DNA sequence: GGTTGGTGTGGTTGG
């Protein structure tokens, strides 16, 4: 629904919510002059 | 996606189909909001200049897929829509303005590892999210180039917004602050864009602070797939959230 | 559809 307003929105099953990155997060996340 | 690469095991469990029943086609992308409520473009709904005017009845929601071209024998979950609504300001007339739609699906559906709900944007992530130079990346199944190519599988690429002083003198068309652009400058050798196909499909990006994926944008226009100093238009999933959240409390779950 | 495995996650070139 509305924001970060399912329960877990955008947290993924096969990846985040099971600490899988994936093969270019890494490049978005350093899109940000770095994020994490 | 052009100058793309072939996506992962649910790189986007959020990912929708937008399918014509007759004849059977794809029309676009579509992202997985609510266990039912799903936001694609307008335009990819109606387009009256070019005659396109689909209706509930008609469209076929593909939920949780990886195959563009095949049915998953148990991955993929075809759904109905209960009802559609555009946004009322969307202005196909002029430029694609507020070319936005929920489509109220006709029940609940599973969140089923391949298969699952997106962060809908928040002033916070947002705010800071939203800064260019920073990437976000869009997903579809789609022309390839602009040509009579369809792919395989779910294709990616991934680009970062791009400011307002090139996006105007980028085009003709008038630019609203209702979409921002995707790209890269042309002394930037990488490259990239969505194409004929890709609409209604998310421009999402990671929040490096609570690690979830949100809707900054979703796949509008443009002129004509990686144009060399073209941009991309995807529409400001933000600066609207506001007409989706109203949609929802007025109906459904 | 295409290399009876894969996420077209089974076992039936299909469906
Ligand atoms: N470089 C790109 N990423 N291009 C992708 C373009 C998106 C593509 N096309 C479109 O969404 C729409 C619908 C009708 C005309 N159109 C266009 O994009 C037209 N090329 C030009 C146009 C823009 C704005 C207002 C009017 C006309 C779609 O996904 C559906």
């Amino acid at each position: 629904t509305f924001g970060s307003g399912e329960a877990d929105c955008g947290l993924r099953p096969l990846f985040e919510k099971k600490s899988l990155e994936d093969k270019t997060e890494r490049e978005l996340l350093e899109s940000y002059i770095d994020g994490r | 996606i052009v100058e793309g690469s072939d996506a992962e095991i649910g790189m986007s469990p959020w990912q929708v189909m937008l399918f014509r029943k007759s004849p059977q086609e794809l029309l676009c992308g579509a992202s997985l909001i609510s266990d039912r409520w799903v936001l694609t473009a307008a335009h990819c709904l109606l387009y009256p200049p070019w005659d396109k005017n689909f209706t509930e009845n008609d469209l076929l929601v593909r939920i949780g897929k990886h195959s563009r071209t095949r049915y998953e024998r148990n991955i993929e979950k075809i759904s109905m829509l209960e009802k559609i609504y555009i946004h009322p300001r969307y202005n196909w007339r002029e430029n694609l303005d507020r070319d936005i739609a929920l489509m109220k699906l006709k029940k609940p559906v599973a969140f089923s590892d391949y298969i699952h709900p997106v962060c809908l944007p928040d002033r916070e992530t947002a705010a800071s999210l939203l800064q260019a130079g920073y990437k976000g990346r869009v997903t579809g199944w789609g022309n390839l180039k602009e040509t009579w190519g369809q792919p395989s599988v779910l294709q990616v690429v991934n680009l970062p917004i791009v400011e307002r002083p090139v996006c105007k003198d980028s085009t003709r068309i008038r630019i609203t602050d209702n979409m921002f652009c995707a790209g890269y400058k042309p002394d930037e050798g990488k490259r990239g864009d969505a194409c004929e196909g890709d609409s209604g499909g998310p421009f999402v990006m990671k929040s490096p602070f609570n690690n979830r994926w949100y809707q900054m944008g979703i796949v509008s226009w443009g002129e004509g797939c990686d144009r060399d100093g073209k941009y991309g238009f995807y529409t400001h999933v933000f600066r609207l959230k506001k007409w989706i959240q109203k949609v929802i409390d007025q109906f459904g779950e």
